[PDB]
Order: structure tokens, then sequence, then C-alpha cells
């Protein structure tokens, strides 16, 4: 059902970019133009694609446009999987980033609420106090020493450690890592920290910070003291120091109305809105 | 009979009796008000809720007092907020259903019946302030006053959870309703065994909006010897971004009390609880003081239309608008309005008149690029003491919507902006707004303008000229505007002004900075005898018969016509100062330049004359200026000029 | 309720002259003075003229809570003697049966009031011939801990009034009980699954969470007495001594005054740095009972 | 240097009571079994108990075919897992034994241990 939903959008996406993409005549901007982007990528071997949103706004009469734009974080691996099968059809180790651009309506920092979680949004502000460039794992090779330790695995999502099930061989749940610091696939990311525009703030209060993470292609493209436009996906980061705010803040005491008898591993959770972006254009 | 365990309420009598309230209401609040439109309210306001699509009906409390019966439901409401508010929600929804069965084809009946309707009460008493409150009275409704310092960012709240596994994979979910979230250990796929790992994906679940606003109040009838105080309150979903930094707000809400952890490490919940407020309804506008502008508001006019909210602007009714167009036809409005400002102080009608013209300040013209011309005018007034300088400043401090009152030798260069500090409750570095950013749009006041430093008074060279402030230190490097209308005063060396001495000499200022101020008064005393009889007759007129009667003869004084007169004169007028007066205006300016060979005259006099002139044209409802009335706009400087001869 | 220490002494001279001998009670209060609030207050509660006025509608919330606790307590106590009496097989024995198989709200919780002593003058002690000699803060040796003394000085740094907890009331949601908990210390800890007699001895324990309209609060405010600076030796500096204040007596300590506080003098456990402790150093304070101002 | 706090309870509200026939409210059937039984034409267990209190025997004897006679489901419940259902019957007896003890002793003449049941059948000689 839901896998039929996401797979249905997946085949509609493969069907989308396989077909025509240029409506213009001989005076162009000729056909196709996506296959020129794949093959032009094949000659230089740089492993990204820049696709527009307006062309996808043309075709489906807005039906698929209202299907990626809301639950975007749900639809990474289906999209990236279908694009990988298009590549194995038309091309001969691959890490693909699908960075949209040219969105209709730009919001500020004040229009951020929490009903807009998951979606895409165009944020414009001012870069101040950038940081440096450091790696990140996201490709584990971690299993127990008794005996097999060759399992490629999870921690694409931030946990980090460790692998849980199908262990080890043979040391079962929850025997896990030692990890491996030589068998992985890394990439690099920095964390710039945007500050709100000077010609926008409601008279009268003070400017307001926000954090933002850049992975992959858009490293180093930011500039200290310049305006930017970003890309929307807007994740949630676990936070600590908001205790005694006052609450009432929830907690996660696990259930025991199952297991029959013959400890208190309860937790806290408090979350602050960060932002995650992949395309940086420096118009301003 | 049924009852609830904590209370004495019953669902039947509250429901049917409140239904019996919403069908009959015929101005019994006026029967208490003594009578000095016969159709009831909530059919009309329920239709205004109906066609416009807005939610959020709101009612008073005195209306629940005046009707008999349901004198009982008021005392049920003031004690037990949550349950009674839930009951009134349910019967409002069934009253909408009981309306829609009159015409049967109305608004696609399912969803508009499905949409949540809610109640916001206010005006529920004000007996004793925040200090007196015993811990007997934990959960009630409370009214407060006072301003607002800062505003925390947005923090979410879980309303729905979301779970998966790695086997193989099924995706059940769970709600909150009480304090905690339980999670299952097993299973899905197979359900039963194996007891697989149960993960939580925290990018898929629902959320809410929770904003914390810190407040400081002014609880009149003080418990002597009380000092000021600070409360922290915790607004919710719809009312997020309904409070800036600086407004004067009257709040309702429920007093609460929840313990806090110790050192974020153990479960030792410390005793000696912490208290806060849990707001329900925000009351920004008011009927006694002034009303906010519109050229400032336009960002939150551009917002707040997608989501239905509170009014932020005083609602101009229709009947008294005819009285506005009637009083505008009076000839003597130019001395009537200036006479009716401060009815307890009696001289200086040029000064009262200039203080009236500070409330009508200029025309806000914005260019394509650059420009940004405000309507700021700026007034000094000095002279001998014992001249009631302070009464004027307290009265203007009451009338102004966003006024901030500093003083001399209680200032610093830090003391007007960027109080970057350490907030205690969250233990981070939070930046505060100083004394001019709170003054943003409105009237500031400064006493003893002589006794500043050099560092202070070097702030005002930016605010008076550029109409900016440029903070540049370690927190934030970003300019931020503070439009404001500065009013000040100073006391000379004398203290009596003596003749045959230069006017610039007798007040210790550099005369370029004295030359930068628009309108400079010099109020001195007369040794003659004829006025003082009327003076003492005014004072003993005030002291007598222990009742406020002060001026009723032979004068008509509007009480609160003038505030809506000023606000209506502040939105719907754009005066333009076209061709026919430039001959007289440039002619008088070159005539002013003639004196040369004490004070001088620069281009600030010319900028002064156009902005003061069109400010006079803003009065009396004229979209253009005339060649006539520019003469007395010169004479407001010429009265001081006749006061410069001695 | 102000229970003075003059009516007791006059009662002892009256009973001493009537015959027989009366047991000495005033010095017995002055020596210990902590047991007698609970002993005295459970002496009050046997007899009380209950029904003298019907409840107002608009009275309060604390009244209506204690009224429902009292009424439910009665109906619970009558149900069991409506059950066992119909299973036969003077009636004092059946009362002793029913009164020990039924869990009840204890009378420490349905109280509504407080109780405060009041020390004796020099006038009444002069008429018939100590409990109130006005002492100074230097004079309080560490051998008065427990008695009922009297000081004088200038109040400085009186703080705000904020609620402090006394008993905390949970609900069980499955069994339906109300599990209380008393708190004596500075810091407490919340508790877990249940401790009843029904959610215990079962497999599936419930889970409990608290509520704030059924606990019992009390106002709380602390301040400091500095030495009067007239009763000092030649080369010294004024000291200080803390005061806790509970109950009705709150909001009567204005800063910068001259006051005569009379109260009892207890210990409260602390020592300072960990490397300075020798065991079992105690760090005293002064409870308040009755406040009399000069000026 | 204070003393310890205390924890207690009071039954106020009912209550999630289907009732699911679990560890308690089985004991309701045995307080209904010793007291509220009478075979024709005389109740037999109550008299044996109030007899056994005076001689201080502190025991009780049960016929098991009588248990399948009166009720039916607790019989096979007992024959499933007998090592965990018998001490429930012990507490079920001693709650009644306190009542009969105090009513007999106080009209008209601490401490009392837990009893024991001694059952006996003649069904099937395995």
């Amino acid at each position: 059902v839901d896998d039929v939903t996401g797979e249905k959008v997946r085949e509609a996406f493969e069907q989308f970019l396989e077909d025509f993409s240029v409506q213009s005549t001989d005076t162009g901007e000729v056909e196709k133009v996506y296959r020129a982007q794949i093959e032009f990528m094949k000659i230089y071997d740089l492993n990204t694609i820049y696709i527009d949103y307006q062309h996808l706004s043309m075709r489906e009469n807005g039906a698929l446009a209202m299907a990626i734009s809301e639950q975007y974080y749900r639809f990474l691996p289906f999209l990236q999987k279908g694009l990988r099968r298009v590549v194995r059809k038309y091309a001969p180790e691959r890490v693909f980033q699908i960075s949209f651009f040219n969105l209709p309506t730009v919001h500020r920092i004040r229009d951020i609420r929490s009903e807009k979680i998951g979606s895409l949004l165009s944020i414009s502000g001012t870069v101040t106090r950038t940081s440096e460039v450091r790696p990140e794992l996201y490709k584990a090779s971690f299993t127990c020493d008794m005996c097999r330790a060759i399992v490629d695995n999870v921690e694409q999502s931030f946990k980090y450690t460790e692998p849980t099930f199908c262990p080890n061989p043979s040391c079962e749940n929850r025997a896990f890592w030692t990890l491996n610091v030589t068998r992985s696939r890394f990439l690099d990311w920095q964390k710039v920290r945007i500050q709100e525009n000077a010609n926008e703030i409601p008279t009268g209060s003070m400017p307001r910070t926000l954090d933002v993470i850049l992975r992959g292609d858009s490293v180093e493209r930011a500039k200290p003291g310049d305006r930017c436009k970003f890309t929307g996906v807007e994740i949630v980061v676990p936070d600590v120091t908001q205790l005694g705010l006052p609450g009432v803040k929830p907690s996660s005491t696990l259930d025991t109305r199952g297991i029959s008898k013959t400890s208190l591993g309860v937790r806290d959770l408090t979350y602050k809105i960060s932002f995650l972006a992949c395309h940086v254009i420096s118009i301003g | 009979l049924r009852i609830i365990w904590g209370t004495n309420v019953s669902i039947q009598e509250c429901t049917t009796n409140f239904r019996n309230f919403l069908m009959s209401f015929k101005y019994k609040f006026r029967k208490i008000l003594d009578e000095r439109d016969e159709e009831l309210y909530y059919i009309k306001q329920l239709n205004e809720m109906r066609e416009l699509g807005t939610s959020n009906l709101n009612l008073d409390a005195r209306n629940l007092l005046a009707y008999k019966q349901t004198e009982d439901l008021y005392h049920q409401l003031l004690n037990y907020p949550q349950e009674v508010i839930s009951i009134m929600d349910q019967t409002i929804k069934d009253c909408m259903v009981s309306l829609i069965v009159d015409n049967n084809l109305d608004y696609d009946l399912d969803e508009i019946e499905t949409k949540f309707y809610k109640v916001r009460p206010y005006n529920v008493g004000s007996c004793k302030g925040m200090r007196e409150l015993n811990p007997n009275d934990i959960d009630k409704l409370i009214n407060l006053k006072g301003l607002v310092l800062r505003s925390t960012p947005v923090i979410p709240d879980m309303k729905v959870a979301f779970f998966k596994c790695n086997v193989c994979d099924h995706t059940m979910a769970v709600e909150i309703d009480r304090g905690v979230i339980q999670e299952p250990a097993r299973c899905e796929r197979i359900d039963c065994n194996e007891p697989n790992s149960m993960s939580l994906i925290h990018n898929r679940c629902s959320f809410a909006d929770k904003q914390v606003i810190k407040l400081q109040e002014t609880p009149d009838f003080v418990p002597d010897g009380q000092t000021p105080h600070s409360i922290s309150l915790c607004v919710y979903d719809e009312l997020v971004d309904s409070c800036r930094a600086g407004d004067r707000i009257e709040v309702t809400g429920t007093f609460r009390s929840i313990p806090i952890r110790a050192n974020s490490r153990q479960r030792v919940l410390k005793s000696l609880y912490k208290t806060y407020v849990d707001v329900v309804h925000v009351k920004v506008s008011d009927k006694r003081l002034d009303v906010d502008t519109s050229t400032i508001e336009q960002e939150l006019m551009q917002n707040k239309v997608d989501h239905n909210e509170v009014e932020e602007v005083r609602q101009i009714t229709d009947q008294d608008l005819a009285k506005i167009r009637e009083v505008a036809a009076r000839e003597d409005l130019y001395s009537l309005l200036a006479r009716s400002i401060a009815p307890s102080i009696y001289e200086l009608e040029d000064v009262k008149k200039g203080i009236l013209l500070q409330l009508f300040g200029g025309t806000n013209k914005t260019f394509t690029k650059g420009g940004r011309y405000r309507g700021d005018i700026n007034i000094l007034l000095c002279g001998d003491p014992s001249t009631s300088k302070s009464q004027i400043l307290q009265y203007v401090h009451k009338i102004t919507p966003r006024g901030v009152y500093t003083s001399g030798k209680g200032s610093s260069a830090v003391g007007l902006t960027a109080y970057i500090t350490r907030d205690v409750d969250t233990k981070q570095l939070v930046l505060e707004s100083g004394a001019l950013v709170l003054s943003d749009g409105g009237v500031c006041c400064i006493d003893e303008f002589d006794k500043m430093s050099d560092s202070t008074r070097s702030v005002l060279h930016e605010v008076m000229e550029q109409q900016t402030i440029s903070i540049a230190k370690a927190g934030i490097i970003t300019t931020l505007n503070a439009r404001s209308s500065i009013l000040a005063s100073a006391n000379p060396i004398g203290s009596r002004y003596n003749p045959n001495l230069p006017v610039t000499e007798n007040i210790d200022l550099p005369p370029p900075l004295l030359s930068r101020f628009d309108l400079v008064y010099l109020v001195l005393d007369k040794v003659d005898e004829k006025n003082d009889r009327e003076l003492a007759k005014h004072l003993t007129n005030l002291y007598l018969e222990d009742k406020p009667e002060h001026i009723s003869q032979d004068d008509v004084l509007p009480v609160e016509f003038l505030t809506m007169y000023i606000s209506y004169a502040k939105e719907h007028i754009h005066p333009i100062i076209t061709e026919a007066a430039k001959t007289e205006l440039v002619r008088a300016y070159v005539g002013m330049r003639k004196m040369g060979d004490r004070i001088t005259a620069t281009t600030r006099q010319l900028e002064s004359m156009i902005r003061l002139a069109e400010a006079h044209a803003k009065m009396k409802l004229k979209n253009v200026v005339e060649l006539e009335d520019v003469q007395e706009a010169v004479r407001l400087i010429r009265s001081a000029i006749k006061d410069y001869a001695t | 309720v102000i229970i003075d220490l003059d009516d007791i002494l006059q009662y002892q001279n009256e009973k001493f002259l009537q015959g027989t001998q009366a047991d000495d009670l005033v010095s017995a209060i002055q020596q210990n003075a902590n047991h007698f609030t609970e002993l005295f207050c459970r002496a009050i509660d046997n007899n009380m003229p209950l029904p003298t006025k019907e409840i107002d509608y608009k009275d309060d919330v604390l009244d209506v809570i204690l009224n429902q606790r009292r009424l439910r307590n009665e109906r619970m106590l009558s149900d069991r003697t409506n059950e066992i009496r119909s299973e036969n097989l003077m009636n004092d024995a059946l009362r002793e049966v029913v009164e020990d198989e039924t869990e009840l709200f204890p009378p420490n919780l349905t109280r509504r009031y407080f109780l405060y002593f009041k020390p004796l003058s020099q006038n009444c002690a002069r008429r018939y011939r100590i409990s109130s000699k006005p002492l100074s803060v230097r004079q309080i040796k560490g051998d008065f801990l427990g008695q009922l003394i009297t000081v004088r000085g200038i109040i400085t740094r009186v703080s705000d009034v904020k609620p402090a907890v006394e008993v905390i009331a949970y609900t069980c949601d499955q069994c339906g009980y109300e599990v209380f908990q008393e708190v004596n210390s500075r810091t407490f800890t919340p508790l877990s699954e249940c401790t009843s007699e029904e959610c215990s001895q079962n497999q599936t324990k419930g889970q409990l969470f608290m509520s704030t309209r059924a606990s019992k609060f009390s106002a709380f405010q602390e301040c400091k007495i500095q030495e009067l600076s007239q009763q000092v030796p030649v080369g010294h500096i004024p000291r200080s001594l803390n005061i806790h204040v509970n109950g009705t007596l709150v909001r009567s300590l204005s800063p910068g005054d001259i006051v005569d506080v009379t109260g009892i003098f207890l210990p409260a456990p602390y020592t300072g740095f960990k490397a300075l402790k020798a065991g079992l150093l105690t760090e005293t304070y002064l409870e308040a009972q009755f406040v009399r101002q000069h000026k | 240097s204070f003393d310890r706090p205390e924890i207690y309870s009071a039954p106020v509200l009912q209550g999630e009571s289907p009732n699911d026939d679990d560890n308690t409210e089985i004991i309701k059937s045995f307080k209904n079994f010793i007291l509220e039984f009478r075979l024709d034409s005389q109740f037999i267990y109550r008299d044996q108990l109030r007899n056994n209190i005076l001689v201080k025997n502190y025991s009780l004897t049960v016929n098991m075919e009588h248990l399948i006679g009166y009720n039916e489901d607790i019989y096979k419940k007992l024959s499933d897992e007998p090592s965990d259902i018998i001490p429930l019957f012990e507490t079920a007896i001693t709650q009644v034994a306190k009542r009969i003890s105090i009513l007999s002793r106080a009209q008209s003449a601490n401490s009392l241990p837990t009893f024991q049941l001694i059952l006996n059948s003649n069904a099937n000689q395995i």
C-alpha cells in the first residue's frame, strides 16, 4: 500500500526523466536535455545532477508536485534507487545527490513553524561564522570478533553505533562492534550558521540565528558576509540544555504490560529545529 | 446525581443552562451600567463566525454575571477552568449543528462541522495582584499587566509518535494523551516472536508550537514597600508571534506549578516548586491610551492573514464616525484640541500645541531606492524650574503607546542597546534589547539633558540624524532601526533666566546640537499680577469638593474622542504639499537666512517647516496643503523668536 | 489557633489550690516543645462541633475537597459493617473487627488549620513568683536545641513566598487507588509501578502519575536576624541566624525592623566542604511561632 | 536528622474491572466457596473451621471431586499449574480465619500463622 505508494511515485519518476524534457523547437535548447546531463556527467565523472522543479511542475498537473514536496525525507532511497537503475540502463562506487532548485515562494526565518516539518522551503539570509571541513562515516563495517566481522551495514541515520540484529555470527543479540577505521566510505561536511537579514526584522526586536548543515557538493561554496539561498529538507536535531524551561516535557517509559514476571531505562527527549541543505547559490 | 471527583460540577446543568444562556441576551450589562440594537449578540457574532470562516469566538465574564440565571456558572468558571471550557466547546459545536438544520444546504456540511471551535474568555476580575497569591489558589484565572522583555525561539512538542523495526517492516504509531509515551518491545511481523528491536524515526511524527515569553508587570495598589517583579509565561499554538518586544499587554491565564530537576543527571526532583502562567487570551489594543501606527505594522499586516488571530488595531465603529465628521466641521478645533490635552496645567498653548503636533508627525514617504523619510519631529523645552515640566512628561508617558522614560546620569553607552547577558532558566547567552529599541515608534523622554556625559549624548548624533543604530560588537554585527520622537528638557545654571545674557550661553550645550533640535521652547516667568489670581483660582478650584470636576466651565472637553480622532487621522490621510506654497515657503526661508553678521538657522529649519507644516495639514482632514495655514506654521517658531528678544 | 502559656499556668494554680495535685506540664512543654504539637492536635480532634453551618456555594476549593474526603470515609466505613454483620456467626467487638480491615484516609491529612504556641510574659511569671528571657544571638549556646526561646534583632534579606510540598498524591489508573507519599527532606524522588494491595500480588502492575489538586501545600519563606548592635561586646561584629516561617504567620516580617521572634530551635543536616567533616555536624536554624514587633 | 517517610493508600475510584479472571478475583470465588456453600442440607466447611480454631489445629481438608462438583473452570485451572495456585488458596483461607477468630474470641471470652489445606480424592489410582 504505502510501498505501492512510494514505488508508484518511483516508477512515475523514472517515467518522468526518461521522457522528453525540452518543449522548445530547433531554435534552442534542443532535446532532450536530461540525457545530455547524464552523458556530460559521464565524460567528466563528477557524480551529481542538478534538476529543476519547474519542469516537474509542468507535466503531471501538480499531482506528483504535491507528492515529493511534502514528505521529502521519506522519499530519498526510492528516488535514488530509481535514478540508479536509469544509470545502469544508460551508463557503465556511485554516490548520487539530487539537489532541486528554482522554487516558487521564499520564506524567512520567522515563517518557520513546526507544521512545516519534512517539506521543502527556500531560506534566504546571511552567512556568519562558518566552520571547517571534517569527515563522517555513514557506511559501517562493524561486527563482533567471534567470529565474522565483515558486515556492511547501517548508521546512514545518525545513531551512530551499532548493528543490532542477525548477530554476529555467532554471538547473537546484542553482540556488536568493534568497528573498522579502514573499511568505510566517507564524505565531508561543514556547519555554517546563518543569521537573519537586516531589511526584514519586525520592529523592534533582535536578529535571530539558525543552524544549517551542508554535505557533499555544497562544501566551501558559502562565503562569510554574503547572502545565500538554500534547499529545504529541515531535519530535527536532539537537544539537551532545555531543561527547567518549564515543561511539561514528555518522556518515554517503555511498556511492561506484555512480559509476565516470576530496569528503569526510561529516557528524555527535547528537540530543536536545525536545517539541512545541499544546493548553495550565492545571488545577493 | 453525577459529579466529578475534584469538583462540584455536573455536565447536564452546565450544558443545558449554558445553552439557555446563548439564546437570550438583552443588554443586562447595560442594566448594571445604568443605561445613561435590541437583537442579541451571539446570533450576530455567530453569523460573523459563520460566513467569514474564522474560528475563535470570545465572550466576556460580566455578561455571565448580569444575566439571571447562570450567576452560578461564573463562580464555577473562575475556579475550574479546564473542564468548564471543554463543556462550552462541546455545546458551541452542537449549537452550530442546531443552527444548520434551518436551510439544510450549507457549506458542505461535513468539514465545517468537523472543524474545531473553541472559546476564549477574558475580563475575569482583578482584585489582588501577583504578589498576594497564596498557594491555596493554584488553578484559577488571573489578570496581569505590564510590558514584555524578550522572546524565545520556537520549540516543538510531540503529539504523535512513530515506530518501525528492522523486521520486516511494520509501522505502528501511538499518541500522548497523558504525561508519558509507552513503547512496545514486541512485535510487528510477526507479532508474535521474535522480540525484535523497536526503533523510533524522529523525522516522521507530528509536532506542535511552544514559545516562551518573559514578562515584567506593574501591579498598581502596591503592597508597600514592594520592588518590581518578573514572571515567565508559555504561550501556545495560535498565539505564537502575537507578542513583540515592548507592548503593554493585559493577559488572562491559569496559574500553574511544576517541579524542576536537579543538575540534569539524576531523578532527584527538588522540592520548593516553580510557578508560571499558561496563557489563554491576549488583550493588544486598548480604549484609553493611543493606538499603534500602520507604516510600522505592514510586515505583520502581510502576515497574519493566512491564520486567523486578534485585531491589533482599534476597531472604528460606524455611528460615531458621523460625529467625527461633525466635530471636524468646527472652526475652533485648533485651540479646542490643544486646549483639551492636559486640563490640569494652564499656560503655554504654543507648547501644548507643539505637543499636539508631535502626535501628528509628518508624512511617511518611501522612495524607490534610498530615501526613507519619516515624520519625526523633536522638541526641547527648558526654562526656570517650578514650571510643571514633569507633569507634561508624565502625561505624555501615559498617552504614548510605546513610551520609555529614562533620565540623566542613569545612563551608559551600554545602557541603551545590547544588554548581552546570561539568562538563568536556560543557562545560555541571550541578547536583550536596550532602551531605544523598546522606544521604536512613539515618544521617548529624557530629563536633565545638561548632565549627560560625552559618551552618552554621542548616541543621539546617530538617532537624530541618520535614523539608524549601528551595533558592531562581539554578539551581532548588523544595523537596526529605532524610529522615535525624542522629547527632552534641561535646567539652566541660574536657575532663574536673567536678561541681557546670551540665550546659547545659559544652557550648557554646543549650539550646533542645540541647533539640531526642531522646536526649542524657552518658558520664563512674568512678574506681573493679573494672571496669578486666575492661577490660584484654578488650584483651589481643583482642591475643592473632593471630586474630579476640574474643567467644565465654560468649556467642552472630549474624554476619549481624541484618541480615535488621532488614530483615524493617522491612517486614512496622505497629505501632499504641491506647487502653490513653494513661493511663500522658499521666500520665508531665504528671509530667515538674511540674519547674519547666538542661534542661527540651517536646513533643519527648512525640513522642520515642511514636516511641521504637513503635520498641521494632517489635522482637519485635508489631503492637500494650502498656501494659507503655512503662516502659523512659521509662527510656531516665531513665538519662541519673540521669546528670544528680552 | 493560639494556645498560650498563661491559661495553662493559671489552670495549674487553680487546680493546685482546689486539690488534688496537678502534674507539672508547663515545664514539660518548655523542655521538649516538639512532640506537643502532634500530641496536642490529636487531643483536639476527638471533639469538634461539626454541623453549625451549611456549606456556602462560593466558599473555596480546600473546603470542598476535605468535605468529599470526610463523606467518602464515612460511607466506606459503613459498607463493611453492612457486609460482615449479615454473615452471622456487646457490639464493640464487631467495631474492632471493622476498624482494622479497612484502609482509610488518616487524620493527618484532613486538617484545614495550623497550631501556634505563645510564650509567657514577665508579668504572669512575676505575679505567681524564664520561658521568655530575651536573649541575644551570641548567647545561644549549643545546649538549647529543642527548647522554646526568644531572640531580638534586625531583620535583613527577607525573601519571597513560594509553595513547598508536604504530601504528594498519585493515581493508579487501573486499581483505582490513591498512593500518597510524605516528604521530609530537601530533595525527594518520584516512584514507580504501585504499592497498593491490589496492583501488588498481581502479575500486571500498573503505572502511576501525579496530580496537583489533591496534594497538600504550605507557604514558605526564610529570612535572617542580625545582631541588634547594642548588645555586643567591645571589639566584635554582629552575627546572624536563619529563620524558617511556615503557615499563617507569613507576610509579617518586613525588612529593616526591630522584632521579638519566639520559636523553637531545631537541627537540619549539612556540613560544608567534604574534607572538613568529622561527623555528625548539624548546622542549626530557628523555627518561628509568634512574632511581636516593637514600633 | 529526621526520620523516614511513609507510603500508604486508599481506594477511591473504580475501575478497570472486566474482570479478566487473574491473580486476584479468583480469591473472590473461594471466599464465596468456604462461606457461601451449603450442600443438602447443611454447610460443612464453615463448621469444621470454627471447630478447628478452638482445638488449635490450624488446618483444613478439601474434597476435590466436590470442587469439580461446584465450579468447573478452577478445577482444570488447578490441575494445570498446581504449584502457583495453592498458596492463593492459603491466603484465601487465612483472611476468613482472622474474622472468625476475632468474633469468637472477643464474644464472649495477634498472633495467628498461615494455614494449610490437606486435600484427598478417590478418582483414579494411577
